[PDB]
């Protein structure tokens, strides 16, 4: 029916004109609830024709935002799931040492099966990922995180009922998110502070620990963070100091620093510098980034909902998540 | 009550007068795309469900390059109508013409086809039913405005407007322009019923988008001789009350004349039209894409650049341009299908489609229409137009503001 | 000192507000801060801190100019009709940070545009000089292109002015009247005076909530009469 | 005078630092003909309470010269030598100015060189000699320490910047500024890059400055210097003070600036006059800092501040850092009056003056 | 140093004791005697605590020419450690305990006193085996120094070969 081209279209306009979903968590289910919908009412019989019609799609959804990359993960697993259970019911150095045109009939409904069982996992990722707090704060600790992040903001506020620490929240220069995560915590007793970034090296002295959140994990164990993130690592590996990044599964990304110059997502200049300024505007060149790069060098943890792991350990976790010939979408 | 627009693809004023003799004001390509593209967009972005196309002055190229738009399409959620007349000489016709149709219902905005912006208007529309609810047929019309600085090069001389608005709540008491003076009268009607929160304004770009009411076009035709939107506004503000709406982290602009040309393009480049940007490419066209890079250099398919040539800043290249060797490009818009030559310098130039320049050339501000082309050792001077289907000698050096065009009594002749 | 402190008086002066003596509420307005020492120039007739206290045998300017070898530093001219609870020190500190050049104290037919930050005075008219319409300049709007207009807020009558501009009432005599002369002239100058500087500036305090009433006519006076109490209840 | 009343809850690391607001004043509370305080001192601490002067070398000239007018104001009574009365009386003068505003490396080493100046002089010598030759001193120290080390530093820095170089500023620091437009009117060709940072914002001053120059610039905050850095050729910063060991203490974004361009393999360059140079030490911005009003931290982001009301939460706190204090590790060249040196001879040229 | 400030400001202090001769005993007993909240712990577990430190301040035997000290055995590794972690590392030395001499010797920089603080006579035949040796000093290199507090004032350890020139003459220095 048109009403799934009616929605596709809908999507995809909300995506590439403004931010749609707030949270990654909200994005990631109407992701997964769009593929689902999908693979119900269209017309396919073969994994193959079914893939290919999925890879357009999610190929459309990407070139309509490419730093929104929690759909093109979405998309992946939706694949992986599709391979995986066409391997079902149809039948490296070691392992070196395919068609899909068969079609069968419980292939749809195992297909609903497997999507509902990965939201409900994507639903509890949040209680599993801040369940791991008290592993890792102490009582009398002083931690420092960036920006506004659903997820730190569940890891920090779940061990205040039972430890008592001083958090230290760096605001973001050109959309200042900072302040409300640094308001909600403090709502809830933590004894938080508020500052800005020319001041996160004066301040890296007294810090115990870090744990901020990141847009995207990229495949060497690298992220996409919100601006600042880089400058937050670099004074932690001064200092020798711990960084955590909670992030749940949806935010792996299987592919490398590759790219160029399309990393960053550059918004109008308005926020770093106003359209009153006067003719200077004419002759000044402003850049507003919005994400940074960060190494995996710089990165000493990754608390998941699976649990914590190293960086030297995110290439298994894409080999496991998604398949390789589906990394170019 | 759906939101409804009417879009007049047609400015009575004729300004671009060279160049709108071969094609219209509003399908000049800005950035490789028409500014009617960018009204729809901004029309389709800020929540418009219907909008209504009124076309005279070649109407047929604009109605046909509409239905090839992606806008046409039975996947759009912003229906548009297109109605063409010949009759048509002014923006008054046109209201009158609409309430004679009985076309629109509620609140509907009144917007050019020359129009590029990125505002929101939820909260001034918003605002505007309200004020409409308390005073059920006051508040007929809310202008939007975009507060700048007097010393941006956006605002030209030519539209460039004070008011006198009241602070409490924002209520238009005088308004008029500045175009050649020097000293401005406010009359003394103004300070007459409350007297405290009065103020002049003179930090303000004028959009040229208003939230209109029916009971505006009732007006249209209730006065004869509204010829324009200033007039309308001029001979209620003597006498129902108009309004305005202020933005200050949202960008708008109108395309009235050449300098608002530039002005809008460099805008467009530095992206401080966002999401509006050549590399988001919000026209769904296949020979539109771009891939924007450090420095805003905005290079597309098949660009085949030479070795030696330096993009320094804001430029943006077209679908098969070709570029020499040892070339100096910056702050210079180049359309698709361009083939430049060697040693040559672009500084602030426009350059549409179909156009050839050969190797020693020079152009500094200065605007290059469709299949224009350009021999060697000639030296083009700021605002040096060259207009379609021109050929420009060899050894030739243009003085500043020579305009060029095939039809012998606009300003020359090839 | 830094400051100086004249109160012009040029009966009504001596009508008794409050059961006390009219001129005392401006001499209660200069003392309690500093102001050791105090010009008074009034009639023959009126005579009763340390008042200097010289006869008129004639206009506010022609009185400042008449006691021109007397002042030596900036001047706080005062009105014999003052009756305010403000502090002294809102006006004195916009006269001393910006080293302006004139600075004024008004409380909410005589046309006034303050700036956006609401304290710089940018035009100054009166109603019927102009002849039918308000006429503004171009430069002062490109300079500040947001004029705030008040209508109806009162002249205190009191300013904190430099020394030159007292040189310059002696040099020309043709100002008479400062409050309806002086004023606008240096409004209308700050976009002659600039002989004696050796910019000009002009600046405005707006309380919004005070008692800030001049005293002119019998109803201010039974005005001022009725809410002299709480103040002096307060004050004394 | 009654003391600088604070404002708001401070943060638990800088609980031993003052915390002042801008909107209430300590004049509130005199006379105003001043009669304790100098008028002179009164509008300069009006001023620097209001923010109306700020900068290192603005802040020392405006004190210069309130220091000037004092001194002509000024009669010794009598029963007393003028070298000891001139420093008892100026004591609670420099109380005030501190009371309104702490003070920076600048004014306390004007201020030691005025008083080691004021007891130099002999109570033989009469008082008005004295107080012109005070005078003389006090124009000839401003133009030896601040005009001409400008133009020596100025002349020095024009052989390290190059055509075709990308410089990165960070501030506002007159020093800079005057090189970058003396470099560019000699006939250098670069283009400057701006890094600013919250909440004063005071980059635009050279960003204005140099555009009104002609030089090419470019705009950004201080998150975004990552960014920005692969592409940077030189960085060229301001400091308010240079401490014993060596480290710099300027701005509070430019050690984290410096940390970054090492990073990136960008050599740091650091522009100081010899006037500047502070003998005490410091490690760290935590024992000694300045807190500036914390209601600057609030911002208009769309339609509601998120900090409108950070008292109501008695767990919130609002951190306004002002300087900072960076390793001399982090630092490659020095330029000074003397001539380029390293960071660390510092206290070589400590010893020399 | 430590305990003229405990007067007018709270701390937590950090002792560890020396293997040989525990002489840090003494130090946090006399600490703790002014109320100071002192901690004693050892040699082993200096870099699993120097994750939560925030500055050390420690006192050597001598200062060598280029900056670098003779120290109690342990503070090289603690100079190790808080370069590691990049914490400052302050000494506070008199000017008496300034010697004009740049690393040149070999193997007698160290005092060596006899095995029996390190292993006992009484532990039977492995004695004639076992090589045991007990240093009591360490070498210190400059670069893993920050400050160093004397009576004239801090001051970096790039500069302590102008203390040097200032102190002694160069044809002092063989003696």
């Amino acid at each position: 029916g048109s009403e799934l081209s009616e929605r596709i279209e809908s999507f995809v306009e909300t995506l590439k004109r403004g931010g749609g979903p707030r949270s990654s968590e909200e994005m990631a289910r109407e992701t997964l609830g769009l593929l689902r919908q999908i693979i119900t009412d269209h017309r396919w019989s073969n994994a193959g024709e079914l893939m290919e019609l999925i890879r357009r799609e999610g190929r459309r959804m990407t070139a309509a935002q490419p730093s929104e990359t929690t759909v093109g993960n979405m998309v992946r697993r939706v694949l992986k799931i599709i391979r995986e259970e066409y391997g079902r019911l149809h039948g490296s150095l070691h392992k070196l040492l395919e068609d899909f045109s068969f079609h069968y009939a419980q292939l749809q409904s195992n297909i609903i099966e497997a999507i509902n069982e990965l939201l409900v996992e994507l639903e509890g990722t949040m209680e599993n990922i801040a369940a791991q707090a008290l592993e890792h704060i102490d009582s009398n600790e002083v931690i420092m995180t960036i920006g506004f992040s659903r997820t730190v903001e569940a890891f920090l506020k779940e061990a205040a009922r039972k430890r008592k620490f001083h958090v230290i929240v760096a605001e973001c220069a050109p959309f200042c998110q900072g302040h409300e995560m640094a308001v909600n915590l403090s709502k809830a007793g933590i004894e938080t502070t508020v500052m800005t970034d020319a001041a996160i090296f004066a301040v890296m002295s007294r810090v115990n620990k870090v744990i901020i959140g990141t847009k995207t994990i990229l495949a060497n164990g690298a992220l996409r963070a919100v601006t600042g993130t880089h400058t937050l690592a670099l004074a932690a590996k001064h200092h020798s100091t711990p960084l955590i990044v909670c992030a749940p599964m949806f935010k792996l990304s299987p592919q490398f620093p590759n790219e160029e110059d399309s990393f960053h997502k550059f918004v109008a200049p308005e926020e770093v510098l106003p359209f009153t300024e006067g003719d200077i505007l004419e002759k000044v060149s402003v850049h507003c980034p919005v994400f940074d790069y960060v190494p995996p060098e710089l990165i000493t943890l990754f608390i998941s909902n699976i649990g914590g792991n190293a960086p030297s350990y995110i290439y298994r976790l894409m080999s496991e998540l998604y398949h390789p010939d589906d990394h170019v979408l | 009550p759906p939101l409804q627009a009417v879009l007049v693809a047609d400015s009575f004023d004729r300004r671009f007068f060279p160049i709108s003799k071969d094609q219209p004001r509003v399908l000049l390509p800005l950035a490789n795309v028409a500014l009617i593209d960018y009204t729809l967009e901004f029309l389709t972005a800020t929540g418009v469900q219907e909008t209504f196309v009124f076309c005279c002055w070649k109407a047929a190229q604009i109605k046909e390059h509409l239905l090839k738009s992606k806008w046409c399409r039975p996947t759009s959620l912003n229906v548009v109508r297109i109605i063409t007349s010949e009759l048509y000489r002014s923006l008054g016709d046109v209201l009158r013409d609409v309430d004679a149709k009985a076309l629109v219902r509620s609140d509907f905005l009144l917007v050019y086809g020359d129009v590029i912006s990125n505002i929101n208007i939820t909260r001034a529309l918003e605002e505007h039913r309200l004020r409409r609810k308390l005073e059920k047929n006051v508040s007929v019309m809310t202008m939007i405005f975009k507060e700048s600085s007097p010393s941006h090069p956006t605002r030209c001389h030519e539209d460039n407007v004070v008011v006198a608005v009241d602070s409490t709540t924002n209520r238009v008491l005088h308004f008029q322009k500045t175009q050649g003076l020097r000293r401005f009268a406010f009359p003394l009607s103004l300070f007459q019923g409350s007297s405290d929160g009065v103020e002049v304004r003179y930090d303000l770009l004028d959009c040229h988008i208003s939230i209109c009411s029916p009971q505006v076009a009732q007006l249209f035709t209730d006065n004869f001789d509204y010829q324009t939107r200033d007039d309308f506004v001029r001979g209620l503000l003597v006498n129902n009350q108009i309004h305005m709406h202020v933005t200050a982290k949202e960008y708008g602009a109108r395309v009235s004349n050449l300098h608002m040309y530039s002005a809008v393009c460099a805008d467009v480049i530095r992206r401080w039209v966002y999401p509006l940007t050549p590399e988001a490419n919000f026209t769904d066209s296949t020979t539109q894409s771009c891939t924007h890079s450090r420095h805003n250099i905005y290079r597309g398919p098949e660009v085949s650049l030479g070795h030696g040539s330096i993009l320094e800043e804001n430029v943006l290249l077209g679908s098969g341009t070709v570029i020499g060797s040892n070339c100096f490009i910056t702050n210079s818009v180049i359309g698709p299908g361009c083939h430049i030559g060697d040693n040559v310098v672009l500084d602030q130039t426009y350059l549409w489609q179909g156009v050839r320049v050969a190797a020693g050339a020079q152009i500094h501000q200065s605007l290059l229409c469709d299949n224009a082309e350009v021999k060697e050792r000639v030296t083009l001077k700021p605002r040096s137009v060259l207009t379609s289907q021109v050929v420009v000698g060899p050894n030739i050096t243009l003085p500043e503001g020579s305009v060029i065009s095939l039809h012998p009594p606009d300003a020359e002749e090839d | 000192m830094e400051f100086q402190a004249v109160v012009m008086a040029v009966p009504k002066p001596l009508l008794p507000v409050g059961n006390k003596p009219l001129i005392w509420y401006p001499l209660n307005l200069l003392e309690r801060v500093g102001f050791e020492e105090v010009i008074v120039v009034t009639t023959r007739d009126v005579q009763k801190m340390k008042p200097d206290i010289v006869c008129i045998p004639m206009g506010t300017a022609d009185s400042l100019r008449y006691i021109y070898p007397k002042l030596k530093t900036d001047v706080l001219v005062l009105s014999c009709d003052l009756i305010t609870d403000v502090a002294l020190h809102e006006v004195v500190d916009l006269f001393r940070a910006y080293d302006a050049s004139l600075a004024m104290l008004m409380r909410k037919r005589d046309f006034i545009g303050v700036d956006s930050t609401g304290k710089r005075l940018l035009f100054m008219a009166n109603e019927a000089d102009l002849d039918e319409e308000l006429v503004i300049k171009g430069s002062i709007l490109q300079k500040h292109p947001r004029i705030r207009f008040h209508t109806g807020l009162v002249d205190a009558h009191l300013y904190c002015l430099k020394k030159y501009i007292v040189d310059f009432l002696m040099e020309n005599g043709s100002i008479t009247s400062i409050r309806s002369e002086l004023i606008p002239y240096l409004v209308r100058k700050q976009f002659d005076i600039y002989s004696f500087i050796k910019q000009v500036r002009c600046y405005v305090h707006i309380m919004k909530e005070g008692l800030c009433s001049r005293v002119s006519t019998l109803g201010l006076y039974m005005e001022a009469n009725r809410q002299v109490p709480k103040l002096l209840s307060a004050l004394c | 005078v009654p003391t600088r009343k604070d404002y708001g809850s401070k943060v638990s690391l800088f609980s031993h630092l003052p915390q002042y607001s801008r909107q209430n004043s300590l004049t509130q509370f005199m006379s105003i003909p001043s009669s304790v305080i100098h008028p002179a001192m009164v509008r300069l601490g009006l001023q620097y309470s209001q923010g109306l002067v700020s900068g290192s070398n603005a802040r020392c000239i405006a004190l210069l010269r309130a220091l000037q007018q004092v001194i002509q104001d000024y009669t010794t009574p009598p029963n007393e030598e003028l070298s000891r009365d001139l420093v008892n009386k100026l004591k609670p003068y420099m109380s005030f100015l501190t009371q309104c505003r702490p003070l920076s490396a600048s004014m306390h080493n004007a201020i030691k060189f005025l008083n080691k100046e004021i007891t130099s002089v002999g109570s033989s010598k009469r008082e008005e000699e004295a107080k012109s030759e005070l005078r003389a001193a006090i124009d000839r120290y401003v133009q030896e320490k601040i005009v001409l080390a400008a133009q020596a530093i100025s002349r020095f820095a024009y052989q390290k910047i190059s055509n075709g170089d990308v410089i990165l500023v960070y501030g506002c620091s007159s020093l800079v500024s005057r090189i970058l437009q003396e470099a560019w009117t000699e006939g250098r060709r670069f283009r400057v890059v701006v890094v600013d940072s919250r909440p004063w914002l005071e980059g635009r001053h050279t960003l204005r400055s140099l555009v009104h120059a002609g030089v090419p610039a470019s705009y950004l905050l201080i998150p975004a210097a990552s960014y920005v850095l692969p592409e940077v050729s030189k960085v060229l910063l301001g400091a308010h003070a240079l401490l014993a060991n060596g480290s710099v203490m300027s701005r509070v974004g430019t050690a984290q600036l410096a940390l970054v361009a090492r990073a990136h393999n960008v050599p740091v360059l650091v522009c100081c006059e010899t006037y500047k140079f502070c003998e005490r030490v410091q490690t760290d911005a935590f024992v000694s800092n300045e807190l500036d009003d914390p209601d600057d931290l609030q911002c208009k982001r769309g339609e509601h501040v998120a900090l409108a009301n950070w008292q109501n939460h008695a767990s919130l706190r609002l951190l306004n850092l002002v300087y900072d204090v960076t390793p001399p590790e982090l630092v490659d060249l020095v330029i000074t009056e003397l001539g380029m040196i390293p960071c660390s001879s510092v206290p070589v040229v400590l010893r020399v003056k």
